[PDB]
Parts: C-alpha cells; structure tokens; sequence
C-alpha cells in the first residue's frame, strides 16, 4: 500500500511565516512529481502548485504568485511548502498528493501534468481573529415523553468553542451503533457548536450508564458530567 | 486565468442518468489534460475521471466521462445512480499555465419521499445574559430534499449581518438536518419586538418564533 | 540617583503618573500609552469611570 | 557494588542494524574481559563472542561470523555491539556478561579466555513486522458474591499491547501485598496478552480506592483504571 | 557443534546428596577449563562454579565440584539440599571447537506436602467477543512440585497451534503458579462443543470442562 501523511497546520497568526511538510510511505517518492493543494471548508478544491520529480521544473498559481515557496528533498523522502503571508480565504486543509502520470502528453503538448488518485491524511491551517477559546459543555437529557418501549435520544451538547476538530464516540469507542455526530456549526460569534447522540431502546432507562465523550483536541478540553435523564422534581 | 461553470445543484432519481456541463467559457479545452473529482461533504474529494473516460480503482463502473468537441465542454454520465452517490462533483483540469476548478454541484437522488419540515428554537439562558452576549438558535431537522435555504428577518426586515446557514446533515432516518445561529447584542435583542427564522424547503417556507418572556 | 531637588515642587507635583491595570504583561522593550478605562467586569466602561 | 546496566535493545525491522550497549561500575573497566550472551525464550543459553582488554583480539561464534561487529571505548568506559542483517530467530533477551579477569590460562597450552563471573540485567530485542500498538485495559469487576468473610478476585487486563516493557502496579506501586503479574504471552495475531491480579480482602470491595497503574513508556502510555461495584441490575 | 547432556529435572529429599552430569557426545574435556552456572527462572543467570573447586561470594558451602577423565565428564556435588535454590543448572567450557552450553536440569526438593491440581477455565470476556478477539487462558497454581505439563484439546481433538504455557513461578506460600494460553479465533472458538485443559502433575490429573455458550 502507498499512503501520504501531512502535518504541521493549526493555530497560526496572520502575516507571519510557517513551514509545512508531506510524509510519504509506500512508493519511490523521488520517482514522482509532488503536489500542493488546499481545500477550504465551505468551499471546494483550491490547487496551489506543483513540482517536477527532480525539482528542476516548478509550476505555480496566479492568485498567490510569489507569495508562497515550494520545495522537496529526495533523501529524506519528504515534501515541503514554505507558505507565507496568510490571509482570510486561505483557511483550508492542505492535501499532499501523488501524480497519476508524470509528464504524459497528447502527442504535441508535453508538460508535467497533475493527476491524483491517492491522497494524504490532511493538515489544516487556522488563521482567524477568534482565539483558541475553551468551551462550555451541556448535557442533553431525554424528555419524559419517550417511554414504554420507545427510543429516548440523549447525550451531551458542546457549544461556543474554537477551533476544529472535535470527535465524539459513545462510551469512549465501546459503543458505535447509533453514534451520529452532527457537523460543527460556525456561529456569528466566531465560535463552534454541534450535536452527537446515540439511539438506544427506552428499556435502558435508569439502568444504562451514559458517559458523553468530547475530544476537542487543538484546545484539549474534556467534560465528563454524569449523564442521566433529569428527574421530575419541582 | 480560466474558469469552469457547474450547476450548483441538480436533482434526479437514481433510476436515470445525470449530466454536467463542464463549460470553460474561455479559449479551448480540446486535446488537453482532463480531471474530475467527487467530494462527500466534510471529507476529501475523490477522483472520478482523468483524460476523457479513465476511471480509478474501487469506483462503480456506472460513471463515465465525455467531452463535447464542438461546444468546447465536457460531461459525465453515470447510469443507474444510487442514493449512496449523493455528493459534490467538481471539474478540474489544466490548461498549460495553471489549474482551474468549476462551480460545484449538489446532486440529489430522488429515491425517497420528501419530509415536512418541523422546526423548534432554543432561546438563550439567563445566566449567560449577564455578559451582554446571546446567540439566537434555530434548529431545522427532517427535511427532504437536502437543498435548503435559511433566511433571518427582524420586524419583517431581512437580516444579513451575522446570518450563517450551516450545511444540511445526513440523518439516521435518511432525512436531512441543519442549524443556524445569530449572535446579537442584548440591545438588538431587546429593541426589536420579534424576529423570525425563515427557512425555504423547495418552495415551502418553514418558520418559528421566539419571545422575550422566556428571557426574563 | 535621588532627585528630590529636581522633581519635587511646592504643594506636590502630579505631572508624573504610572500604569496600574493592564490585560497582559508588557513585552521586553515595549512601551504602552493606552488610556482606555479598564473593565473589571462584564458591563462596558463606555469611557465613564 | 558490581552491577551492569542494560538499555537500548528493542523493536527493529528485520534486515536493519541496531547498536546494543552495556555499562557497569564499581570495578576497573579497562582491565576486565566481558562477554555477550542472548537467550532465545524457552531454550538454552548461547555463546556469542569475546573481546580482550586491549581491544585487539576478536573471536566470534558460528552464526554471526562477519555479520556482527563489536567494540569498546575504554575512555567512555562502555561496550558497543553492532548487529546487522537481522533474522527471525534473533528475538531473544540479550545479556552482557563478564569474565573472571582479562584472558588468562595455565598449563603452557592455554588461551586468553576464561569464565563468566557476573552477567547483566538483560535486554529484549524484537525483530518482527508488527509495529507499535497501545495497550487496552478493562475494569475487571469482581463477582459480587465475594462477601461475608472471603477473598475476592479482581485485576486489570493488559491485552493487545506492543511492546515491552509494561509495568503493572496498584496504588502506583505502594500496595505491594498480593500483586502477582502473570507472564506475557504472544497470540496467533502477533500481539501480547497477559493477566495481573492482586489477592485482597472481599470486605475491602467498594471501600478502598482501587486504581491499577499501567505504564508503557516506549509508546508514552500511562493508563489509570478504577474498579467499581458491578451494576448487574434489570 | 557440541552439547552437554544432563537430565531435565532432579527431585530429592532435603537430607540427601545429589550431583549433576556434565559430559559430551565427543571431544575431550579432561584437564580443560570448566565453569558452571545456574538460572533461577525468569531472571538473570548467576555464576556458581568455575574451574572446579572454586566458589564465588555469597553462596553457602553446600556445593562441591569435580572433574573426571574416565567418561569425559565433570560433577558438581551438592550436600544438604534446601528448597530455596530450585532452578536449572547448565554447563560451559572452552572445548576443542567453541565455548559450549548445556541443556539444563530442574532442581526439586520436596519441602511441602503434595496437593491435587486445581483447574479453572476462563473463556473470552463478554466485551471481547464483539471485538472478534480470542485468547483462552487456563490457570495452574498452588501445585507442588512446580513441574506441570499442559496440553490443549478441542472436542477431544488435541490442539497444537497457538499453544503457549508459562513456566511456573514461586508464590508467597512457596507454591508455583503457571498459565497456559491458547490463541484461537471466535469463529473457531465458538464452533467446538467442548474442550479440556489437561494438567498432568506427578501422575495426578483433574479435568474441568465448560461450555463456550456461557459467554452470552
């Protein structure tokens, strides 16, 4: 198997300089022409640049013409992108890619083209005004109307956090049937929120133990409030 | 440099075939490099077709690309669609200076009945209000098809600042759901008599109301 | 060095002032001249003490 | 006091090279003669080689003729091994050793080599294809029937971990009474599973705070698992 | 290219005197330079004898060494046996080809009364089955002497693959505890109607059989 790994993106201040990398595994990296492509959330693919298999030939984009720097080193089996001058639009996961063909041609036009079938894991750049603020997590109790052999949705709620990502697995991964993590919601306050519950029969009322798991890693905050349907006490 | 145009949303039942007009309005795109990628929302795009009619590994054989030689455009043919095929389709290529991407698509598979949208709001709490910060919460769930539009209004006046409609999400009951938030100062919360969360569901408007009697 | 005979005036000199409240510590060789009213709570100062 | 320190050996891809080590004190290192000895699990001991005091002479066993290299730095007072071209049978707890003195003998006919007076602490080498895997633990809740004057059985299960060393302790090693860690055992999947339980009063159930400390440093894993009364309700 | 032959184990009352056999299939070890070491289980081997009647530090005076040329062998004499030293001893020297090792011989000194073996069967845990994992464990503890042989069977058919038995280790009550692990798969684990964890210990065997259906 052949696979690519990218890491290094995250919380970065505007106008500064940064360094990114592409780990490679499975194939002869020096025998291929590398890629640099970014994918903005809420947007589509935004190609950045390209590089020949040996580094002699380089191809770039018009929008940030000269604004970044692109490089590779054969011995360390790694690919690099010395990007600079971050702006608002460039918030995008960066995907390192392998070339489907090296320099194929139609018959008259011969250039190092770009074809991707295998991609990388993904590294995302975070340039924003809102800082890495910690969240406040709410528990979602099931309403009393779901009883007598029905389904009572229940879990926990996370709102007003930043930045991405966060992962929710029921019972710390011990439960997987019914986990439905709603996509994160970027609010007008520059913060985040979503939902995540599991579907279980109401026969587990008062007997099953709920522990909602929140993994908001780039800020590394976790909340374990004892989860239950709230009692009917005035 | 150049630009491709894609219909941002096309709906078709899985039994029939869909087509995309990959129209790069400038120059020509004959005898050059061809690409095609498909993206499941929230995930990385997956390649569809490269150089006319070449398909990757693991993809269903149903997909098939094409190019309109006379009209200087391309097209993709997928015979016998599936509900699993609901995703975003993109049109990439390379003219010999740079790479261009199209407008995007929202292909809808009309294999399931539509759902009546029922909405319920979530008012802010009293404890957080002490910091002059409160966000208006709107929940939309169980709507089909997923192509939805949400608008915010204040005293019948449309609102644009702070308005954000999130991506409709695939649900357990095969329906769709989303949400929209609006963080406004309490002065805006107090001054306006009422607001509205106007949501358009394929020509059907679904809306619910919130009141200040629960804010104090 | 002492400057009692150079900086003191009859009746008290109030031409010298020092900062007391700041959100964060100053960086080395950094000078701050902000005069905005410090907010110790949630209610904005609005320029009024 | 005479004692030989051990560190360095461990997981390595077959066909690679690794530099083993052994360091000791309380004696004159430049004068003595050491030895190397590995130990295939479940089998007898094996000779490796010998190096004299002056670093001139060098004799080897049959298996690693030429394939292995050894040298010492008298100034650094440490002995360095170098194994190359690893084979599947190489996985074995190695042991740096010692002679009675430098090479001495008697009877006219004789040679500069003697016995083994001390040995090392041991070093485990892992030549295989399986890569790092974090340990997984579960709270082994004791049977609730262990009440009213009896001894209960409880512990923590260290399964699907790789590789060594993994230390099992209770109260972070404070409560040493009754702890008996069963030996590690390979599975048909190439993984490791072992058991470790403590003999404790049944009356102590639910009263004293139960925490088993599992530390797997090479993967930077430390897991705290608590034992609680079992909820076998309806 | 050589070997030294000694038995697998020796069992004797504390009040007797026992020896060990160190001889070769060929060559000549007379007038040569010999040692002898001991390995208490699961730890670092330690020196005992070198060059005949020599003794190291911290060892009582119960051991005695000798060499013989009639049968090309050497003898370690031990008088007044105790139970603290039960372990395996081996053989070494510089022979005509290379420095050579010996097999090993367990030491057994009957210090406590014998007891019948105790066998308990532990099927895979409940949470393990959903994970498609399987590791059969049989507990052999509090048996004297520490020599125990365990074999795996499935529906009366002997099992050889995935067999791993741990060497018994001294316990707080001077007894020994051993564990045998069988590396099966849940698809193969659930198929067999019954099993058996045989413990052959000084001619005494007690068999326990359970059902895999107890997991559910």
């Amino acid at each position: 198997q052949v696979q690519l790994v990218e890491s290094g993106g995250g919380v970065v201040q505007p106008g500064r300089s940064l360094r990114l990398s592409c780990a490679a595994s499975g194939f002869t990296f020096r025998s291929y022409g590398m890629h640099w492509v970014r994918q903005a959330p809420g947007k589509g693919l935004e190609w950045v640049a390209f590089i020949s298999y040996d580094g002699s030939d380089k191809y770039y984009a018009d929008s940030v013409k000269g604004r970044f720097t692109i490089s590779r080193d054969n011995s360390k089996n790694t690919l690099y992108l010395q990007m600079n001058s971050l702006r608002a639009e460039d918030t995008a996961v960066y995907y390192c890619a392998r070339d489907l063909s090296a320099g194929h041609c139609t018959g008259g036009v011969c250039y190092t083209a770009g074809g991707i079938d295998y991609w990388g894991q993904g590294t995302l750049v975070t340039v924003s005004s809102a800082s890495t603020k910690g969240p406040s997590v709410f528990p979602l109790a099931p309403s009393s109307k779901s009883t007598s052999g029905g389904t009572a949705a229940l879990g926990c709620l996370v709102k007003d956090y930043f930045p991405e990502p966060v992962t929710v697995s029921w019972n710390s991964g011990a439960l997987t049937s019914g986990v439905h993590t709603f996509p994160a919601v970027l609010q007008s306050s520059g913060l985040y929120s979503l939902s995540s519950v599991v579907t279980v029969p109401s026969s587990s009322l008062g007997t099953q133990t709920y522990i909602c798991n929140v993994n908001h890693k780039p800020s590394n905050t976790k909340v374990d409030k004892r989860v239950e349907p709230k009692s009917c006490d005035k | 440099n150049f630009m491709l145009t894609q219909p941002h949303s096309v709906s078709e039942s899985p039994g029939k075939t869909v087509t995309i007009s990959c129209t790069r309005n400038s120059g020509s795109i004959a005898s050059n490099y061809v690409q095609w990628y498909q993206q499941r929302p929230g995930s990385a795009p997956t390649t569809v077709i490269y150089e006319d009619n070449q398909r990757p590994s693991g993809v269903p054989d149903r997909f098939s690309g094409s190019i309109d030689s006379s009209s200087n455009s391309a097209s993709l043919t997928i015979s016998g669609l599936k509900t699993e095929d609901e995703a975003d389709y993109y049109c990439h290529s390379y003219d010999s200076d740079n790479v261009v991407f199209g407008g995007g698509t929202k292909l809808t598979v009309l294999g399931q009945p539509k759902a009546a949208p029922s909405v319920t709001l979530f008012p802010p709490s009293s404890e957080e209000l002490q910091a002059n910060k409160a966000t208006l919460v709107c929940l939309i769930s169980d709507f089909y098809p997923g192509a939805v539009t949400v608008a915010w209004k204040a005293d019948s006046s449309p609102v644009k600042a702070g308005v954000e409609t999130t991506t409709p999400s695939k649900q357990s009951n095969n329906k769709y759901a989303a949400s929209s938030y609006l963080s406004l100062t309490p002065e805006q919360w107090k001054s306006h008599r009422s607001y509205s969360c106007q949501v358009t569901h394929e020509g059907s408007t679904v809306e619910k109301t919130v009141a200040p009697t629960e804010c104090s | 060095w002492n400057s009692n005979n150079l900086d003191s005036k009859v009746g008290g000199n109030y031409n010298y002032l020092y900062r007391l409240f700041r959100k964060s510590n100053l960086k080395p060789f950094e000078r701050d001249i902000s005069t905005e009213i410090y907010q110790a709570g949630s209610t904005p100062c609005n320029g009024v003490e």
